């Protein structure tokens, strides 16, 4: 499960 | 990239006590560093070079934290306050009285007209940046504050505790929203927001670090091997190359993980006591590392991802 941490989509 | 390749590239010494939390700027130029012996060392982040001293507080330092404009810090101590400092002039700008305990943890918010401030005394405090005075005194946990986080647009602060919770305050309100536990209650010992403020990564004493959705109230991903059980080591998001997680460990040796897959990507040896705090450069692949009385030192390491 890739997460993202620095973006907001 | 799978794997890092961090090597010890600078030595930071002069501390003569355990070593207590490393910072960088946010503009990536200096490193702050505070210890036991009651000083503040402010340094150069890509040379490791000295460059001042900043004195005043009465008895040992636990945490320092920089504004986002990279020119204020504040400090928190056991001699109970918290102070702000001019870094360029070394001025004492405003001491923060209220505390009744040890102040363990402290952060500005974005912003950075507001501080957060988590101390021994069970509270949590926010305080007016401008004017020193304290805004609101939150009865935020049952046992000493571990650490403080603002999200990053401020709405939100994260606390944790000795008492086993990790809770999201509302910054306006000072309403507890929300309270995070997975079933185990060990002391929860640190706890910061993702660089987004959709995430939290928690530290608990039984050798876990912990990342919530905490929208979800759900434990997404935990990263072990490593050795916690005794001291609040602060781990880190590294997101300037690889998406790793670091921390400290009470075995001396830094650990990065896989932010995704959680396995372990690297160890760094070279401190002589636990590693007490890390942190990452916001533009370079360069972490910090800081250890405790047997040590007294903090380390650069730089990688090419
Ligand atoms: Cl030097
Ligand atoms: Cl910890």
């Amino acid at each position: 499960t890739a997460i993202d941490v620095t973006g907001c989509v | 990239p799978v794997k890092p390749n961090y090597a010890l590239k600078f030595t930071l010494a002069g501390h003569t006590k355990a070593v207590s939390s490393v910072k960088f700027s946010p503009n990536g130029e200096w490193l702050a560093s505070s210890s036991a012996d009651k000083l503040i060392k402010i340094w150069g982040a890509y040379d490791g070079k000295f460059e001042k001293t900043i004195s005043g507080h009465k008895l040992g330092i636990s945490d320092v934290a920089w504004s986002s404009d990279s020119n204020l810090l504040v400090s928190a101590s056991d001699d109970k306050t918290l102070k702000i400092w001019d870094v360029s002039s070394g001025k004492c700008l405003k001491t923060l009285k209220g505390h009744s305990n040890y102040v363990f943890c402290c952060n500005f918010n974005p912003q950075s007209n507001l501080i957060v401030s988590g101390s021994f005394d069970e509270s949590v405090r926010i305080w007016d940046v401008k004017t020193g005075k304290c805004l609101k005194t939150l009865p935020a946990h049952s046992d000493p504050v571990s650490a403080v986080h603002f999200n990053r647009d401020g709405s939100l602060i994260v606390s944790s505790s000795y008492d086993g919770l990790c809770r999201i305050w509302d910054t306006a309100s000072g309403q507890c929203l929300k309270t995070l536990i997975d079933d185990d209650n060990p002391p929860v010992s640190f706890v910061k927001f993702s660089p987004n403020g959709k995430y939290i990564l928690a530290a608990t004493l039984d050798n876990t670090l912990k990342l919530w959705d905490y929208s979800k109230g759900k434990c997404l991903k935990t990263y072990t091997g490593h050795k916690n059980e005794k001291y609040c080591i602060f781990a880190n998001f590294s997101v300037t190359g690889g998406k790793w997680i670091v921390s400290g460990s009470e075995d001396n040796l830094v650990y990065i993980w896989n932010l995704q897959t959680k396995e372990i990507v690297q160890k760094l040896q070279g401190h002589t006591d636990v590693v007490i705090s890390t942190a990452c450069h916001p533009t370079e692949n360069i972490i910090a590392s800081a250890a405790l009385e047997n040590d007294k030192t903090i380390k650069l390491w730089k990688s090419d991802c």
